[PDB]
């Protein structure tokens, strides 16, 4: 009862040479997609009632949610690049590409139902509706969520030395920009429907990058076992029902910042109005370059679960250290330029039009939760990421919202300038991440002692 | 004129029986005898036996927690034995 996250520090010998460096090109293709994004935010500004995010960023709810589930194969296919048959590893890949097209047709379907923001209780930014050509970014761009899980089941099979996605998901974005506008108003193209037709544009390119899976059964030996992706085995055939208790714990634990989603957009609508809806050129600039950070480990999740296949127990989960603390180098040594700098004349009117003449009560948490979390889930793209341990890592997150529920109405109740106020036990909620996780990561690298059951051999 | 099936590992068991997954870089002529005992020195030895690049199998591990020690055996070229290797880590 002074330490119960056993032998903490050690995850070190001379590991200066843990080179997960093509594991940043797993998320530099992801600034590549991150940045289509604005080119149709400030691209469908050709229409000015096309604030359009009004559906496009409430589509990407059942994206990044079902997204979780999918990018939950990162174990499987890295971990069985410790066995041999990339086609049994791949008859998952296939059975999941069956998922990523099966659950894919539920985004595709729960989206249909979806279209009834014809509803109200509190202020504009969530009720007011008049002309909605969001009407159709709901469909023209939610009729995709099928080919968009496959188009991700792609890099969920880049868990073994391909960044053949950084290749595409750039010669992908660039295809869209062109395309994108053709539909807002264009050429020979379907030139009219514009504020949803930035969405038929976006979603168009999903199906294009959807077949940048196809065209990468190409540069060596297969990941194509696309025989009838069919199932049936017991009551319901796994390698698919297995995908289940990796899926569940993840999207449902992506529904962390899925309520730090309706935390962030429920403190602009008290008398907060003005500069409290700039906690969003702030927390927009959280995600923006938090993504290449964060997802260094949602790409390190390879190098770990992969190298338990190749049975190097903790010759991996003790790089799950010097991979943890390596972007954790600039996790703080660039949380510096987050509390420091601003939205100055380096901000114009982009992702959220609100720049010239608002307070810096926004960098006051670009340190609070910021590095105190930076890693605190790359701790999970390394627990799940390594192990099953998203199991209830799920219930890592039942905390960071029930440990930070009360720091919701604790900006609204404050002692001082409590704008970073309900960032209270939602930077302590969110730094009892510094525990529970990386707790079962010394429950858990202390696992591959119990596991590495013959310490070494002979000569 | 060599050494052993030179890896070791028993990752887990099914705390009644046990998976024993070790080295076999190919085979040789091919064969594995595997010893089967505690380290009591009492309760006699017994014999698992496998084929290919397969020393990578799993015992019928009857008894409970008790210390168990267990060796695999190369067999090659000469219908004799290239070398053996063993670990003792039980339930
Ligand atoms: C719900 C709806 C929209 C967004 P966001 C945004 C994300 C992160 C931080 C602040 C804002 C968004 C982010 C990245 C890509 C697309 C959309 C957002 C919100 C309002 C207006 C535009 C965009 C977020 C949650």
């Amino acid at each position: 009862l002074d330490r119960f996250s056993f032998s903490v520090f050690l995850k070190e010998i001379r590991l200066l040479t843990a080179l997960a460096l093509p594991m940043l090109l797993a998320q530099v293709a992801q600034v590549g997609i991150g940045f289509v994004d604005t080119v149709m935010a400030g691209g469908a500004g050709k229409e000015d009632l096309a604030a359009v995010a009004l559906g496009s960023s409430a589509f990407a709810t059942v994206y990044i949610t079902f997204m979780g589930i999918m990018a939950a194969l990162n174990p499987m296919i890295a971990q069985l690049y410790g066995a041999g048959k990339t086609g049994e590893a791949g008859e998952t890949g296939r059975q999941g590409i069956w998922f990523g097209l099966i659950l894919g047709i539920f985004g595709m379907i729960l989206m249909w139902a979806a279209i009834t923001p014809f509803r109200n209780w509190l202020t504009l930014s969530d009720y007011v509706e008049g002309t909605m050509a969001q009407y159709m970014l709901f469909t023209s761009l939610a009729m995709p969520a099928a080919m968009v899980h496959r188009a991700l089941h792609a890099y969920a099979s880049s868990l073994n030395r391909p960044r053949l996605i950084m290749l595409v998901s750039f010669a992908a974005f660039v295809l869209n920009v062109p395309l994108n506008y053709i539909f807002v108003y264009g050429k020979f193209g379907m030139p009219a429907l514009g504020g949803a037709g930035c969405g038929v544009a976006t979603m168009a390119v999903f199906w294009f990058s959807a077949l940048a899976l196809w065209i990468y059964i190409a540069k060596e030996k297969f990941f194509r076992p696309f025989g009838l992706t069919a199932k049936f085995g017991k009551p319901d055939w796994a390698v698919f029902k297995q995908i289940w208790k990796i899926g569940a714990p993840i999207g449902l634990s992506y529904f962390l910042e899925a309520s730090a989603f309706s935390f962030i957009v429920f403190l602009i609508a008290p008398f907060g109005e003005d500069y409290v809806a700039a906690q969003q050129v702030g927390i927009s600039l959280s995600g923006i370059l938090y993504m290449i950070p964060q997802s260094v480990g949602s790409a390190g999740t390879v190098r770990i679960g992969f190298s338990l296949g190749r049975r190097e127990f903790s010759r991996a989960r003790y790089i799950s250290g010097v991979s943890l603390v390596s972007g954790w180098v600039l996790a703080v040594i660039t949380v510096l330029s987050l509390v420091l700098f601003r939205s100055p004349l380096a901000s114009m009117y982009n992702d959220d039009p609100a720049v010239l003449s608002i307070a810096s009560t926004v960098l006051l948490f670009a340190g609070l939760f910021q590095p105190a979390d930076f890693t605190q889930c790359i701790a999970s793209y390394a627990l799940r990421g390594y192990k099953v341990t998203k199991v209830p890592m799920f219930i890592h997150a039942a905390a960071f919202w029930g440990c930070g529920l009360l720091p919701g109405y604790l900006l609204a109740y404050r002692f001082d300038m409590g704008i970073y106020g309900f960032w209270t036990a939602l930077i302590a909620s969110l730094t009892i991440a510094a525990v529970a996780l990386v707790w079962c990561l010394e429950k858990y690298s202390m696992e591959l002692v119990k596991s590495h059951k013959a310490v070494s051999s002979g000569l | 004129v060599s050494s052993v099936p030179t890896k070791l590992e028993v990752v887990a068991a099914t705390p009644t029986s046990l998976l024993i997954s070790w080295d076999a870089r190919g085979e040789y002529v091919v064969y594995y005898r595997i010893t089967y005992g505690e380290t009591g020195g009492n309760s006699p030895v017994q014999e698992f036996t496998v084929p290919g690049s397969s020393s990578t199998a799993t015992i019928s591990g009857l008894s409970p927690g008790v210390d168990y020690t267990i060796t695999v055996y190369a067999r090659s070229y000469y219908w004799g034995w290239y070398s053996p290797i063993s670990i003792n880590y039980r339930t």
